């Protein structure tokens, strides 16, 4: 191999001649700013340099060229990169970096740059993201522009770059089939307000746009409006639309294919090959899909679902390369189409089993056994959904154990064995709440309007607990009514608008079987629901975790396995 | 921005290619040249561009070098030839350099061959593939073979740098060359070494 | 399949109805390295039963196909014609274009090796059972005979 010592040696004195200003004999002139420095440097890094040496014309032997087009700072740190090869990358001038580097066809800056836009994309830039990307060619962030626009837009559909887009762009967007909406008449309004931004500049894409819309909606109201907006003694818009219409027959689109679903983690391994799986029950379908494994098997972690219906994986440990288990601090995003888990910003300090809360665009976990273990080891930490970093919150007054955590009216109640405190985010402090009656761990909490309902504790048992948030006291209900000598395993959760419970049961020399209550809030009485034949859903487990969230059957497919 | 911008853009970018092809381009200035490419890609009229290289770029051929080798097909044809494809080559050079800058996005985009390709493409459809050029440079190349094979010493260099042009010329490795030249080599010798084993065959014995 | 194409001279082979012959010789699992074999099988079928099935004669024939249609089967068909036989010979003319002539299953004998109790990446199955090939260069695999047994032992 090439000597590294003989390479930094030669690099780092390389930077002390640049610095000083020896062997330099070109110039870069740009707005009026000398940038000494040499033609082997520029050469080797930029494929533009030594295009514009080696080519024999007047610049080339003109010891000053005036670079235009061009910015002193950007031109700068490319230089300094090329010299020493430390890449400063900020969060605001990487355009300018990344225009530059198009222009100069650097290709470990632009490579380097377009790792960062993967990273950096979001929801308040990526109509931005996705424009820049159209205006220069890279397929890779032009794909995840594509999916993340699609996705996060149909959500939100309100950005102003949205209506500064190209023809081809939006046409691309809104004929896709990776929309997420629970309804098509959102983007019909959402073509509607971009169209309408100007009147004689849209009118002849207005003949392709609606060509890409189901008929459906091209027959009924927002015909007459465009009308409206026609410009006058138009005869050859109003007469095309009345008879085009004709193909384009209506095909329902992916996003209206959400259905209210139990996901599942850390399930037993069908396939005795590997530890853990990942399943999801569904409460209409009555099918059990299967689900994408852990990032690197990651067992003992967390999950929460957002109001916008997003999944997050938030601590865990990964077995070390017989027991052998490290804990990682890694954070992971699942993908509702793509069935991957994209990597995002990991954490600070490693969990064990930690709880996710989702409370004003913020992830908060709770705990969950850190390394740490100081004096404050009950330290807690939310997350960034819009700057994707982590940040310290007001540690817990006391250290709790196994303890489980919800959110009822934009604040955060995590309960233990008796103990509860509410975290107010406004405040950032936390107040003493309510004393439960009875000793029990080990449980799970669903928060369903403005109640608390601790279901279950210690294997488990029946006893139910609900708290009240607006009268700040913890009061029974019943008890539910199951199979006496046996270890039910109660999982609370809500669907449907009503508070149901997931409790597999296992009797004495007797596998495990699967039914769903309906609790009725009023009547205080579990209802039978729904029962769970053993011909679709198989053993999962007793470490599994349940969460209410929405997910496609169409991009998901059926586990292939025997009753 | 507006049309008419990017049309005078375009004019001043084929006046330069022009002016390079004229063998100018020392004259000219590369600083001037990258400016250009960039005013050129910043509107993505990449399609635009592309055929106006390629209309340019034929119609220079067609004008100059197909006029130059139908004029001296016999004082020097081969040389003259040679020092077209060589003039040709020094040019697309620099013109490979500022649209292999426009290439880049190009051709990862719309998914055609790089104008170096797109030059060979044209310089073959255009000149060594012409109606009266291809069947003059195979008889005279068939013809010269004859000559050194049968006896006496002509230039050798020249043939190995037709042979190597023609190579080039393939561009994507020895499909064109094989057939225009290895094809026509191999009838010339079906005969001639026929006709040389007959006359051996009486003129001597296995000895 | 398996052993007919390695025997094709069974006395109770020789009496069977024209349907099952049909499914057997035009079924592509033939165990035969060569496409001759059959050819013969078939004629010998047809020599020892002639003039009455020889419209089945002609069904074979074309069952069989041009690749073994075109080597003797016409100088033996015309020693052992009926008399006054005109258009047999315009049908069994036409059985040398049609009929899609594609390659066998059984000529892809290759002399491999079986390999029993390998390194199984599933932690589940203990030891796999894989196959070489020498002259493809290629490894296959095999399902193991109890998918939970082991300690084999080989024979061919």
């Amino acid at each position: 191999q090439i000597n590294t010592e003989y390479a930094v040696s030669l690099l780092e004195q390389l930077k002390l001649f640049y610095e000083q200003q020896l062997f330099t004999d070109i110039v870069l002139i740009v707005e009026g700013t000398e940038f000494p420095c040499h033609k082997m440097v520029l050469a080797t890094c930029s494929s533009y340099f030594r295009a514009m040496f080696m080519s024999g014309l007047s610049e080339s032997k003109q010891t000053h060229v005036h670079l235009r087009n061009v910015d002193a700072a950007t031109l700068q740190i490319i230089i300094t990169y090329a010299y020493t090869g430390n890449l400063a990358m900020n969060d605001s001038t990487v355009e300018q970096l990344y225009e530059t580097a198009c222009f100069l066809q650097v290709e470990d800056v632009l490579q380097r740059c377009r790792e960062y836009l993967i990273k950096k994309i979001n929801a308040e830039n990526c109509v931005r993201l996705l424009s820049f990307a159209d205006l220069f060619s890279c397929e890779e962030l032009k794909q995840s522009a594509k999916r993340m626009v699609e996705h996060k837009f149909t959500a939100v559909y309100h950005q102003d770059a949205f209506m500064q887009l190209s023809h081809d762009l939006l046409i691309d967007i809104l004929s896709s089939d990776n929309l997420n909406v629970e309804k098509e008449e959102t983007v019909r309004e959402a073509a509607m307000l971009w169209l309408e931004y100007n009147t004689e500049s849209r009118s002849q894409y207005l003949s392709s746009v609606l060509s890409q819309i189901r008929i459906d909606a091209l027959s009924e109201v927002t015909q007459r409006a465009w009308f409206q907006g026609l410009p006058p003694n138009d005869k050859s818009v109003v007469v095309q639309g009345l008879y085009k219409s004709m193909p384009k027959f209506f095909k329902p689109r992916l996003g209206m294919t959400k259905e209210e679903m139990m996901i599942f983690i850390e399930a037993s391994s069908e396939n005795p090959c590997s530890l853990y799986s990942s399943v999801c029950y569904s409460p209409q379908a009555e099918k059990v899909y299967k689900l994408c494994s852990p990032p690197a098997d990651l067992h003992k972690v967390g999950t929460v679902v957002t109001p916008d219906n997003d999944i997050y994986i938030a601590g865990g440990q990964v077995p070390l390369k017989q027991t052998a288990f490290r804990t990682v601090n890694c954070f992971y995003w699942f993908d509702a189409q793509q069935n991957t888990w994209f990597p995002k910003t990991p954490m600070l300090f490693v969990r064990i089993k930690p709880s996710l809360v989702c409370c004003e665009g913020y992830i908060y976990a709770i705990g969950g056994d850190s390394v740490g273990g100081e004096l404050n080891r009950r330290t807690v930490e939310r997350y960034d959904t819009e700057k994707d970093e982590w940040t310290m919150v007001s540690p817990l007054p006391c250290a709790w154990q196994w303890s489980a955590a919800v959110v009822v009216h934009d604040c955060i109640y995590v309960m233990t064995l008796n103990l509860m405190y509410c975290y107010f985010p406004r405040s950032d402090s936390w107040v003493e709440m309510a004393m439960r009656q009875t000793s029990r761990s080990f449980a799970s909490a669903a928060a369903f309007g403005d109640k608390i309902f601790y279901i279950g504790g210690l294997g488990s048992s029946v006893t139910v607990e609900i708290y009240d948030v607006n009268k700040n006291e913890w009061k029974m209900a019943a008890n539910i009514p199951a199979k006496r000598y046996s270890d039910p395993c109660v999982r609370a959760v809500v669907i449907s608008n009503s508070l149901c419970v997931f409790m597999r049961e296992t009797h004495l020399n007797e596998r495990a079987k699967y039914v769903t209550y309906q609790y009725d809030l009023e009547l205080d009485r579990w209802s039978l629901r729904q029962h769970i034949s053993e011909r679709v859903l198989w053993d999962l487990g007793r470490d599994f975790r349940c969460t209410v969230g929405k997910l496609y059957p169409s991009c998901l497919e059926e586990s292939p396995w025997k009753p | 921005m507006d049309e008419k911008y990017v049309n005078s853009i375009w004019d001043l970018l084929k006046n330069a290619i022009q002016e390079i092809q004229r063998k100018n381009n020392s004259g000219l200035s590369f600083e001037e040249l990258y400016r250009n490419a960039y005013t050129m890609v910043l509107h993505k009229h990449g399609e635009k561009l592309y055929t106006g290289l390629r209309e340019v770029v034929t119609e220079h051929l067609i004008n100059k070098v197909r006029e130059d080798v139908l004029n001296s097909l016999n004082n020097n044809f081969l040389q003259t030839l040679n020092q077209a494809w060589n003039d040709h080559q020094t040019a697309m050079v620099m013109i490979r350099d500022i649209l292999m800058y426009m290439d880049r996005v190009y051709v990862q985009q719309n998914n055609v061959e790089n104008v170096y390709n797109l030059g060979l493409i044209i310089f073959r459809d255009q000149v060594v593939r012409y109606g009266c050029i291809r069947d003059h440079l195979r008889q005279t190349l068939l013809d010269m073979i004859a000559r050194e094979r049968k006896g006496e010493v002509v230039d050798r260099g020249a043939i190995r740098n037709a042979c190597q042009m023609l190579m080039i010329l393939g561009l994507e490795g020895r499909s064109v060359y094989e057939e225009d030249f290895e094809a026509p080599f191999l009838e010339m010798s079906a005969e001639f070494f026929q006709m040389e084993s007959q006359k051996f065959l009486a003129e001597n014995s296995a000895s």
